[PDB]
């Protein structure tokens, strides 16, 4: 899970969201 | 692990906004 | 490992809303700067 | 793992929704 | 099984069915 390259893109992704939505 | 901990901080408050939207909502 | 294979198409779906999302920020950001043009 | 399965489902109804709202 | 994750899949499912 750690060496996976989209599990990293997606949690970053929800990082995005709720930064960008507050 | 952290990323646990932020990820599901980032969640709960996109679930959250969404409740104040339904509200706000059910003002308007 | 059946729990990541089985997790796979949630992830997708993850990557695909922020991909949406990012998109649309993206558009929304140049519909400002052509108002502020305006 | 039913907790999983619904976040899955939900995950999935989420993407295909957006999917949709991007053909239309 | 922490209450904050099981908080977070309820707050999952409340967007999912907010959009429907």
């Amino acid at each position: 899970l750690i060496k996976h390259p989209e599990v990293k893109s997606a949690i970053e992704g929800i990082k995005y969201i709720a930064e960008t939505m507050k | 692990a952290p990323e646990v901990r932020c990820c599901v901080d980032a969640v709960n408050f996109v679930a959250e906004s969404t409740r104040d939207q339904e509200a706000t909502g059910e003002e308007v | 490992q059946e729990l990541f294979n089985e997790l796979k198409p949630a992830v997708d779906g993850a990557n695909f809303i922020v991909n949406h999302m990012r998109d649309q920020n993206n558009y929304n950001e140049e519909k400002d700067s052509w108002n502020r043009v305006a | 793992l039913p907790e999983l399965r619904e976040v899955v489902s939900s995950i999935s109804y989420i993407a295909r929704q957006l999917q949709e709202q991007e053909d239309h």
